[PDB]
RNA sequence: AACGAAAGUCGGAGGUUCGAAGACGAUCAGAUACCGUCGUAGUUCCGACCAUAAACGAUGCCGACCGGCGAUGCGGCGGCGUUAUUCCCAUGACCCGCCGGGCAGCUUCCGGGAAACCAAAGUCUUUGGGUUCCGGGGGGAGUAUGGUUGCAAAGCUGAAACUU
């Protein structure tokens, strides 16, 4: 089992959190990257901690992980919608009576954007 | 509270409950106070002039703190009448 | 059945208050309980109520601010003389600087600190705080 | 220490239900503390259906099925794992449990 | 709730509730009069009667005393008094 | 003991007993 | 003393002035060097009952020490906090930290004919914890504190000069006992008098005025 | 729910007259068996000549042989 | 509010609640929601009245400016249909966003690094968000809660009533916060529409970002 | 004072099955227990007795007050529709609500409680609506005696000495 403990992942995201200007998505450079931003005692703690940030960096730059901060967020607002007609412009509404009298009744219903449609027969909305 | 030369004696005045007139006490931790902001009549912006309001937390849990709201925004001028 | 009116009305009064309700409907009406919320409303404890006919023993709706700690009865109605009200007033009330006894006297009904000014004593009807 | 609420029973509001004898031990339980299970089955298996089928002189005959009502006393369900034993916080699940996936 | 007013009730909550849990009772039963279609006596009738109404003239039932409101006869015609 | 029992025990001594002091 | 809270930022710096403030709010006290930094000097502990608690295990017993300690200032100020911990010093100093954030003001009132300054508590206030019913009653001037032990020592603590008491249940528990008498006496700032009737004028709350010093 | 009107006191006295012989010393200090069984008669003390040295051994988780007078 | 014709509502604020269908409840009610129904329909559908909605919020926004600092408003959203509503409304006005899983704690563990102290709560639903409602009472918060027909009343102050169940209509409703708040400080002339449209404030799904991906 | 499961007792009729006591088999060191074969008294009915059960909601009765919710049994009232078929068809069967009474339910920081839990076992040291029987550490013992009821088995009333 390849499994990685507890130090290999999260020493490696708090690497990743600060320092994201020098990380890539190369193994070898970020291996290298390794011994300049931390102190680590020896390699295969280090070769293990630049395997996670090479698939973390892997991961990250398609969308948002849950154990990263919104430094993710600076590189979407570093590097990131509405629709020309809004969908709430649209020139029939369709109201069943109820609201019809609601709307008379708080002086409204004078102006017609509107269209009231026919009222449902039956009854039966329960479940049985 | 106040003895017979006319001293006020008492450590301080606690606040009572606007909804209740239950004494809010040192450790009613789940009692409010609320600031609702006032506006100016003819241009509709806030002048910083307040109405505070103040809900014990035992007329919170029950779910009743709402209509008390309603009523206290309701009779001074902030609802309206319909 | 339904015995001494003046008890349940008073534990209606009780229970609405310790919900912090504002208005109460209490039935029947006496006029036991009219002079009695009379006496309690004379204090600054309840405030306006009415008295609601019909034509049958009526009901009562009260207002209340709550102020009202706690509203009894006391029963059977005990004879109070007047050197048994000091015995009674250190018995039900929680303080000396607060708190009444209400008391049914040949003046007419009247709380414990009236009864002692008018030098009468009679018997007690129940007590608030 | 009282254990259920019910009792175990569907005796709400009544003095005296008839029992019923159980079908695997015949120990006379009342009509709604034995757990009653309704046991429907084809009546030849699924395994011998197959070779049936070749040995019927009637064109496409739909076998029937066995109808059998099983009651069953509180302790042999327990031996017989019809119903085991659950905690002391999921007793007040009484939705019967899924048949279906 | 519990700001409620107990002494000006709506009139949907004053059908709604039970004759006797009113702030003044007041009965569910309304003084009717049925016409018969063929003769010419207006005949009053209860709304919840509990014998057979008898016409006096062509001496015909006018309705029925049933456990709730009494059936009157079909193609007769009724409206209440007051 | 299942007090049942203890019940019986006891019930079959003093029916003894009243036999043995109704003889004279 | 680095401030991790907004209270602990206002009081911190002078803009809290008095600890009535933080409890005519009822803003929540969640660290302990307000405590020391408003009562000070006036601060004395006396520790109420060590007792041993004991765990089953397959490791035989693990075997805790649980410690309860009363806090006070005697004019208003009483506090009981209650930390278990497994060495008996650690459960001590957890128990007077606890005992500091829990203090909580006593409001002390007369017996008749009012002059003067106030000896016992209001009213009879009755408080209830475990199966014990501890009943503070008001008393004349000058009839010491009438209780157990373990009572005397919280109402001695809290300011209260003179008092009666009656108990009732299992008194011997003492964790119970201390902790209904602290509901008792924690109770007289929420009793609604007759004086206090008043229709009462809302201020400005401590984080509402002093926040554009807060944001600095 | 007790009885407690305003005319009942008889029933209060003659309840609590007979509900006082369930208390053990009440019944154990006023029936009078207990004064005739008693080997003193309620004295304080006894004068009495010793017929026989004995020696009894202590309840069980003491181990003494205890020096006593018959 | 206010009984101002100033700030009453207009057709086009109507024309946005009908279409987006705020005044469709649900199918069941919270005992202390029946004061802001018209009528319940043949479909079993209640009708949340319109003008109690434009009250309530407007009284919300009202509570929500009288803050002076803007930062320590926080707004909560744990479901998906509002998380995008509360970072632009957090974007838009300078509140401060907790979007997506609320971690307990967050107002009365101290020493975890999110411990944050506000002094006003938004929430989107009551029900499905009730773990900050819940710890919203240790530290004496308001609450506003945009609130449906079924959904619990417990521990929220202002309750604004809508569906708070579909896409357009919670983002609709957080859109008519940020407006009010906006011309309420002074930010916004009352007279023009705001350049903003509300399809800023929808949720996107991913089935809907890749039908608008893929182009005909 | 009336009724009071089952077992039981007496007189009569009935007796298919079950089945104490019992006779055999086999399991075990031993089983005069469970496990098989058969069976008396009984189970069954009509008269005359006996009055005990974990007769249990282990929760006296009447009245008041205090949050919700969705169904279920009965009676009543009001509402779009849908179905009779054999006369718009009669009246019933369904659908959405309301009121009263009832068996129960899920939830709730109302409140209580030692807790389990309870919408009562709540409104209780902020202690009194009315009223009936009953409990006072554990055994001794529901025994001894006395009384009375019963053909009988027994029932009700029913203590000490001593011990811890
Ligand atoms: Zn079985």
């Amino acid at each position: 089992g390849r499994v990685r403990t507890k130090t290999v992942k999260k020493a490696a995201r708090v690497i990743i959190e600060k320092y994201y200007t020098r990380l890539g998505n190369d193994f070898h450079t970020n291996k290298r990257v390794c011994e300049e931003i931390a102190i680590i005692p020896s390699k295969k703690l280090r070769n293990k901690i630049a395997g996670y940030v090479t698939h973390l960096m892997k991961r990250i730059q398609r969308g948002p992980v849950r154990g990263i901060s919104i430094k993710l967020q600076e590189e979407e607002r570093e590097r990131r919608y509405v629709p020309e007609v809004s969908a709430l412009d649209q020139e029939i509404i369709e109201v069943d009576p109820d609201t019809k009298e609601m709307l008379k009744l708080l002086d409204f219903g004078s102006l017609s954007n509107l269209q009231v449609t026919q009222p449902t027969v039956g009854m039966n909305f329960k479940t049985p | 509270m106040q003895n017979d030369a006319g001293e006020f004696v008492d450590l301080y005045v606690p606040r009572k409950c606007s909804a209740s007139n239950r004494i809010i006490g040192a450790k009613d931790h789940a009692s409010i106070q609320m600031n609702v902001a006032e506006v100016d009549k003819v241009t509709g912006r806030f002048n910083g002039q307040f109405k505070t309001y103040a809900i014990c937390g035992a007329i919170r849990r029950m779910g009743e703190s709402d209509d008390s709201i309603l009523r206290l925004a309701k009779a001074d001028g902030i609802v309206s009448k319909n | 059945v339904r015995m001494n009116v003046l008890a349940d009305a008073l534990k209606s009064i009780n229970n609405a208050e310790k919900r912090g309700k504002r208005q109460v409907l209490i039935r029947p009406c006496s006029k036991v309980i009219v002079r009695f919320l009379t006496v309690m409303m004379k204090h600054g404890y309840i405030g306006e109520f009415e008295i609601i006919d019909d034509h049958r023993a009526g009901k009562i709706v009260v207002n209340l601010t709550g102020r009202l700690n706690k509203c009894g009865v006391i029963s059977p109605r005990f004879d109070v003389q007047l050197k048994d009200l000091e015995k009674w007033q250190n018995n039900l009330l929680p303080s000396r600087q607060f708190g009444f006894i209400v008391l049914t006297t040949s003046a007419g009904i009247m709380d414990h600190e009236e009864a002692r000014r008018k030098h009468t004593g009679g018997k007690i009807l129940g007590f608030f705080f | 220490t009282k254990k259920r609420r019910n009792n175990g029973r569907a005796k709400k509001g009544r003095g005296h239900v008839q029992p019923i004898r159980c079908t695997n031990c015949a120990r006379c339980v009342p009509k709604d503390k034995a757990i009653k299970k309704f046991v429907i089955r084809n009546i030849v298996e699924a395994a011998a259906v197959r070779d049936i089928s070749e040995a019927s002189v009637f064109d496409a005959y739909v076998l029937p099925k066995l109808y059998v009502k099983l009651h069953y006393c509180v302790s042999c369900a327990i031996h017989s794992k019809v119903v085991r034993n659950r905690s002391r916080e999921a007793r007040k699940d009484r939705t019967p449990p899924p048949r279906f996936r | 709730p519990l700001a409620k007013d107990l002494l000006h009730p709506s009139p949907e909550e004053e059908k709604r509730k039970h004759k006797k849990k009113r702030l003044v009772q007041s009965p569910n039963s309304y003084f009717m009069d049925v016409k018969c279609p063929g003769c010419y006596k207006i005949t009053t009738v209860f709304s919840h009667a509990q014998t057979v109404v008898l016409c006096v003239g062509c001496s015909t039932v006018l309705c029925q005393p049933t456990g709730g409101k009494a059936r009157l006869t079909e193609g007769c015609s009724f409206r209440r008094k007051q | 003991m299942r007090a049942k029992w203890r019940k019986k025990r006891m019930r079959r001594l003093k029916r003894k007993r009243r036999k043995m002091r109704q003889r004279s | 003393w680095m401030p991790v809270t907004k209270l602990g930022r206002l009081v911190k710096d002078m803009k809290i002035k008095s600890l009535e403030e933080i409890y005519l709010f009822s803003l929540p006290i969640k660290e302990s060097e307000i405590i020391d930094f408003f009562l000070g000097a006036s601060l004395k502990d006396e520790v109420l009952k060590i007792m041993p608690v004991q765990k089953q295990t397959r490791a035989g017993q693990r075997t805790r020490f649980k410690a309860f300690v009363a806090i006070g200032d005697y004019n208003g100020h009483v506090g009981l906090g209650v930390k278990c911990s497994k060495e008996v010093a650690t459960a001590i100093r957890g128990a007077i930290i606890l005992a500091k954030l829990s203090i909580v003001p006593v409001r002390r009132g007369y017996w008749g004919n009012k002059i003067g300054k106030p000896h016992t508590v209001p009213c009879k206030v009755t408080g209830r914890c475990g199966s014990v019913l501890v009943r503070l009653i008001p008393a004349p001037r000058g009839t010491g504190i009438v209780s157990a032990p373990v009572p005397k020592k919280l109402l001695m603590m809290a300011g209260i000069d003179d008092c009666y008491t009656s108990a009732r249940g299992c008194t011997a528990t003492l964790g119970n006992f201390a902790k209904a008498t602290f509901d008792a006496i924690s109770k007289t700032y929420s009793y609604l008098t007759p004086d206090l009737w008043k229709e009462t004028v809302f201020t400005k709350s401590p984080y509402q005025e002093f926040t554009d010093h807060l944001v600095k | 729910g007790k009885c407690r009107g305003l005319r009942t006191a008889r029933k209060l006295r003659s309840h609590r007259r007979d509900q006082k012989w369930h208390d053990k010393q009440y019944k154990k200090a006023h029936l009078g068996t207990a004064l005739k069984a008693n080997p003193f008669g309620g004295a304080s003390h006894a004068k009495g000549i010793v017929l026989e040295k004995v020696g009894v051994e202590a309840k069980q988780p003491n181990s003494a042989i205890r020096k006593c007078v018959r | 509010s206010g009984a101002l014709d100033v700030l009453q509502m207009k057709e086009e604020d109507v024309l946005k609640f009908l279409a987006a269908g705020t005044h469709l409840g649900g199918t069941n009610l919270d005992f202390q929601m029946e004061q802001y129904i018209y009528k319940r329909k043949s479909d079993g559908i209640y009708i949340i009245n319109l003008k109690r909605t434009w009250e309530k919020l407007l009284l919300a926004a009202r509570a929500i400016v009288a803050i002076e600092n803007p930062a320590d408003v926080s707004v909560i959203s744990s479901r998906n249909t509002g998380q995008r509503a509360v970072l632009k409304f957090a974007a838009a006005t300078g509140a401060t966003p907790i979007a997506g899983r609320f971690t307990p704690g967050t107002f009365t563990n101290q020493i975890q690094a999110a411990f944050r102290e506000p002094r006003l709560l938004v929430v989107t639903d009551p029900r499905a968000d009730h773990q900050p409602l819940t710890e919203a009472s240790y530290v004496n918060l308001p609450t506003i809660a945009l609130c449906n027909t079924d959904s619990p009343l417990r521990y929220v102050d202002i309750a604004i009533p809508c569906n708070n169940k579909g896409a357009h209509s919670v983002g609709l409703m957080w859109w008519m916060l940020a407006r009010e708040v906006l011309r309420m400080r002074g930010t916004i002339s009352r007279e023009h529409p705001w350049e903003v449209m509300p399809d800023l404030y929808f949720y996107r799904d991913p089935e809907e970002i890749e039908k608008e991906e893929q182009a005909a």
